[PDB]
C-alpha cells in the first residue's frame, strides 16, 4: 500500500495534491490491525521534520501533511499528542519549536487531561528562549483562552507577554490572539504606542474586529481617534481610519451626526474636527450636506459643531464646494438675525449653550455684498453691547467683526464705538468684555498704523487705568494691552516699559506672566539698549525669575532670555550660565515647556557663529565652579558635573588661528595648574582630553601639559594626560 | 530536501539538558511603548502678543 514514509516523501513535493495522499494513507492506517504498530511508524518519520528550525519549504509541506492527515489503545491524534507533550522540552531549539508548531495546528485543525496538559506546556514554553517557540506556544494556547472565568492562565501570560516581550513579533502574537475583555481591553489599547509599527497597525484592527464600541470609554475612543490620527506613518493612520473609525461610522448606519454623540464633541472638538476632516474627504459632497436639511434652530452641540466644520470645508473645495456650500447657508445678513436671536437666550448649567454660540458665530468666516457687511457688523456690534452675554463669545465675535472691517482706523472707530456703549450705565466684567475688545483689535493691528490718536483715547481712557484696577481680571488684560500698544510706538514703549516692570514684580502671578510676556516682544523688537538711556537693571530683574518657585515664570523668563540670545540682542555668559545650571537643576525636571526648549536651543544657539560658542567657552569655568562650590542643600549639588562639562565640550567644537577649543585648553591646563589635586581634577582632564586641539598649539600646549604632569598627583588623571602627551608628540 | 532513508539517531535532538526557559530575572513596557512635546526652533523667534 501507501507507507507512511512514502506518503510524507511525497508530501515533500511542491506539486503534490494532499487530499489525495489523506486517502491513500487514511485506508492504509485503517486496513492495518494493530493500529499501535502505525502510531510508532508515524512519529518516527515525523522527527525528520521536527529537528530543522529553519522554514525549508520541504519540512513545512510535510507539517501540514502529517497534521491535516491526522485531525482529518487510544491514537492516532492522542498518540500524537502524548509524543508532542513529552518533547516539549528537548534542549534542540528545533523540535520545540516544532512542538509547539505541531500543538498549534493540531489544536486548529481538530473537529482527558491532553487539553490540560497542552495548556500547562505550552504555558512553560511561553517563557522559551528562542522567540519563535514563545509564539507557537502563544498560538497553541489561543483557543485555551478563557475570558469569563477571572485571572485565566492563558490571558494573564497573555497581559504580561503582550507589553513585557522583548521580541515585538511574540507581542505582535499576543495581540492578535488576545480576547477582548475587561481587564485585557487596556492592553490592547496600549499596543497603539508599541515602538513597532506593525504592532501599531494591527492593535487598531482588532480593536476595530474584535472589540465593541460600547466597550470603549468616551475618553479612549477620542485618544485612539486623536492618537492614530497623527501617527508616525501614514501605514498606521490608514490603519486606524480603515478599520477603527470606518468601523465606528459603520455602527453610527454610516451617518456622521450619531458618531460625533459618541465622542464627547464639547471638550475633545478640535480631534473631532480632525475626525471630520478626515471622513469628509472620502464622502460625496451630496451625503456630507444631506445632513442639514437654511438653519433649524433647536440643535445639539454636535449638529453645530458639524455645519461649523463643513461650511469651513467646503469653502476650501472651491468651486464645486460653492455650489453645496449655498446650500446650507443663507446670505451674509440674514444669519446675523439668526446668530442674534440664540446669543439671547443666555442669562441647569448650559455651557452647552456657549459652546455650541462660538460655533455658529465661528461660521460667520463662511459668507461674503458690501450692504450684507454693514447688517453683519450691525448685529456684531449689537451683540458685543448686549450685556448679560458671557465674555467667552467676546473675543470669538470680536475676530469674526474685525476681520471684516479691512481698515485699522475703521476698526479703531467701530470698537471705540462699542466699548462706549457698555460704559455708559455704570461691573468688572463690563471693563474685561472691553478690554477683551482693545486686545483682539491690538493684535490684529499692522505696525504701520501705530496708535492712532483714537487709540490714545482707548490707552487713557481704559487701558491705562485698567493696570491700578481693584479686580485682577481687568489688570491682565491690561497689561497685554499695553504691551500691544508698546510695539506700535518705540517712544510709547520707553515711557511705559518701566511701568510693566512695576507690574512684574509687585502684582499678581497670572498678570506677571502676560507682563514677561509684554516685557520679552519688546525687548525682542526694540533691543535692550534703548531702555536704559530709566530700567538700568531690567536684565537683572528677568534674570532673577529664573530661580522663581512659579513654573510659568521660570520657563517664562529662560524662555524669553534664550529668546533675546538667539537673535544676537543679548550676549551674557552669565545668563547662558544660569541657563545651563537651569536645564540641569532637578527643580526644572517636570518643567516640560523649559526643559524642551533649552535643549533646542543651547545646540542651535552655539553651532550658529563662533561667537556663540565663544559664549558658551567663557562661560565653562564659572558653570562647573558654580557646581562644585554647592552646599548639600541646593539643588545644584545634585547634578553630575562631568554631564555639564561634556556638553560644553560638545557645543564649543570646531566641528560645529586659535580654535574656541584652543583656548578652551589654555582655560583648562591654566586651572588645572591653579589646583592640581582638586575635588575636579577628573572633570577638568577629561575635558581636557576629549578637546578637538588644533595642531600648531601642540609644541605651546605639550610645554603646559608636562608641568600638569608634576603637579597633577591623581594616578588616574596622569595616566590620562600621559596619553595626551603622546598624541600630541604624534 | 528531506531524506527519509537514513535511520537516524534523533536523540540527539529530542534528549533533555540545560536549559530551556528565559530566566525568572528577565523588563518593562517602557521599552516596548513610545514616549508622548514638541517645541520649533521658529517659537524662539516669535513673539508672545501675536
Amino acid at each position: 500500500l501507501l507507507s507512511i514514509k512514502e506518503a510524507f516523501r511525497l508530501a515533500q513535493q511542491p506539486h503534490q495534491n494532499q487530499a489525495k495522499l489523506v486517502v491513500a494513507l487514511s485506508r492504509t492506517y485503517r486496513t492495518m490491525d494493530d493500529k499501535t504498530v502505525f502510531h510508532e511508524e508515524f512519529i518516527h518519520y515525523l522527527k525528520y521534520v521536527m529537528v530543522v528550525y529553519k522554514r525549508e519549504p520541504a519540512v513545512e509541506r510535510v507539517i501540514e501533511f502529517a497534521a491535516k492527515f491526522v485531525t482529518s489503545d487510544g491514537g492516532l491524534l492522542n498518540y500524537l499528542f502524548t509524543f508532542l507533550l513529552k518533547s516539549h522540552e528537548a534542549n534542540s531549539n528545533a523540535v520545540r519549536f516544532r512542538v509547539c508548531l505541531l500543538i498549534n495546528k493540531l489544536l486548529g485543525s481538530m473537529p482527558d487531561d491532553v487539553f490540560d496538559k497542552i495548556n500547562k506546556a505550552m504555558l512553560i514554553r511561553l517563557k522559551d528562549k528562542i522567540p519563535n517557540v514563545r509564539i507557537q506556544a502563544v498560538l497553541a494556547l489561543s483557543r485555551l483562552q478563557d475570558p469569563k472565568d477571572d485571572e485565566c492562565p492563558v490571558v494573564n501570560a497573555y497581559a504580561t507577554l503582550i507589553e513585557n516581550d522583548s521580541n515585538p513579533e511574540v507581542r505582535r502574537a499576543v495581540l492578535s490572539c488576545i480576547a477582548p475583555s475587561a481587564k485585557t481591553l487596556p492592553k490592547i489599547v496600549g499596543r497603539t504606542k508599541d515602538v513597532k509599527e506593525a504592532v501599531r497597525k494591527l492593535a487598531y484592527q482588532v480593536l476595530a474586529e474584535k472589540v465593541h464600541m460600547r466597550a470603549m470609554s468616551i475618553a479612549q475612543r477620542v485618544m485612539l481617534l486623536q492618537q492614530g490620527l497623527n501617527d508616525r506613518s501614514d501605514a498606521v493612520k490608514q490603519a486606524m481610519q480603515k478599520h477603527l473609525l470606518q468601523g465606528w461610522l459603520r455602527f453610527s448606519e454610516g451617518n456622521i451626526l450619531e458618531l460625533l454623540h459618541r465622542l464627547d464633541v464639547e471638550n475633545s472638538s478640535e480631534v473631532a474636527v480632525s475626525v471630520l476632516n478626515a471622513l469628509f474627504s472620502i464622502t460625496p459632497l451630496s451625503e456630507l450636506v444631506g445632513l442639514c436639511k437654511i438653519p433649524v434652530e433647536t440643535l445639539t452641540p454636535e449638529i453645530a459643531l458639524y455645519w461649523c466644520a463643513l461650511c469651513e470645508y467646503l469653502k476650501s473645495k472651491g468651486d464645486e464646494g460653492e455650489e453645496f456650500l449655498e446650500q446650507i447657508l443663507p446670505e451674509p445678513v440674514v444669519y446675523a438675525d439668526y446668530l442674534l436671536s440664540y446669543i439671547q437666550s443666555i442669562p441647569g448649567n448650559l455651557m452647552t449653550k456657549e459652546f455650541i454660540g462660538q460655533q455658529l458665530i465661528l461660521i460667520i468666516k463662511s459668507l461674503d455684498e458690501e450692504g450684507g457687511r454693514k447688517k453683519l457688523l450691525a448685529v456684531l456690534q449689537e451683540i458685543l453691547i448686549l450685556p448679560t452675554i458671557p465674555i467667552s463669545l467676546v473675543s470669538f465675535l470680536v475676530e469674526r467683526l474685525l476681520h471684516i472691517i479691512i481698515d485699522d482706523n475703521k476698526r479703531t472707530q467701530i470698537v471705540t464705538e462699542i466699548i462706549s456703549e457698555i460704559r455708559a450705565p455704570i461691573v468688572a466684567e463690563t471693563l474685561q468684555k472691553c478690554l477683551i475688545l482693545c486686545y483682539e483689535l491690538l493684535k490684529q493691528m499692522s505696525i504701520s498704523t501705530g496708535l492712532s490718536a483714537t487709540m490714545n483715547g482707548i490707552i487713557e481712557s481704559l487701558i491705562l487705568p485698567g493696570i491700578i484696577s481693584i479686580h485682577p481680571v481687568v489688570r491682565n488684560l491690561a497689561v497685554l494691552c499695553l504691551g500691544c500698544c508698546g510695539l506700535q510706538n518705540q517712544d510709547f514703549a520707553r515711557k511705559h516699559f518701566v511701568l510693566l516692570l512695576q507690574v512684574l514684580q509687585i502684582d499678581d502671578v497670572t498678570i506677571k506672566i502676560s507682563a514677561l510676556k509684554a516685557i520679552f516682544d519688546q525687548l525682542m523688537t526694540f533691543g535692550i539698549e534703548p531702555f536704559k538711556t530709566t530700567a538700568k537693571n531690567v536684565l537683572k530683574l528677568l534674570s532673577d525669575f529664573l530661580d522663581s518657585e512659579v513654573s510659568e515664570l521660570r520657563t517664562g523668563a529662560a524662555e524669553g532670555l534664550a529668546k533675546l540670545m538667539f537673535s544676537g540682542l543679548l550676549v551674557s555668559s552669565r545668563i547662558l550660565s544660569r541657563l545651563i545650571l537651569l536645564w540641569y537643576n532637578p527643580v526644572t525636571e517636570e518643567d516640560v515647556q523649559l526643559r524642551h526648549c533649552l535643549g533646542v536651543f543651547f545646540p542651535v544657539f552655539a553651532y550658529a557663529s563662533r561667537t556663540n560658542q565663544e559664549c558658551f567657552e567663557e562661560a565653562f569655568l564659572p558653570t562647573l565652579q558654580t557646581l562644585a562650590n554647592a552646599p548639600a542643600s541646593s539643588p545644584l549639588a545634585e547634578i553630575d558635573i562631568t554631564n555639564v562639562a561634556e556638553l560644553l565640550v560638545d557645543l564649543t567644537r570646531p566641528s560645529g588661528a586659535l580654535t574656541v577649543h584652543d583656548n578652551l585648553a589654555m582655560k583648562i591646563c591654566n586651572e588645572i595648574l591653579t589646583s592640581p589635586c582638586s575635588p575636579e581634577i577628573r572633570v577638568y582632564t577629561k575635558a581636557l582630553s576629549s578637546l578637538e586641539l588644533s595642531s600648531h598649539l601642540a609644541k605651546d600646549l605639550l610645554v603646559l601639559l608636562n608641568e600638569i604632569l608634576e603637579q597633577v598627583k591623581d594616578r588616574t588623571c596622569l595616566r590620562a594626560l600621559e596619553k595626551i602627551k603622546i598624541q600630541l608628540e604624534k | 530536501e528531506i531524506d527519509f532513508e537514513d535511520d537516524i539517531d534523533f536523540d540527539v535532538y529530542f534528549r533533555k539538558t540545560k536549559a530551556a526557559t528565559i530566566l525568572t530575572k528577565s523588563q518593562n513596557w517602557r521599552a516596548t511603548t513610545l514616549p508622548t512635546f514638541n517645541y520649533n526652533v521658529d517659537t524662539l523667534v516669535q513673539l508672545h502678543l501675536k
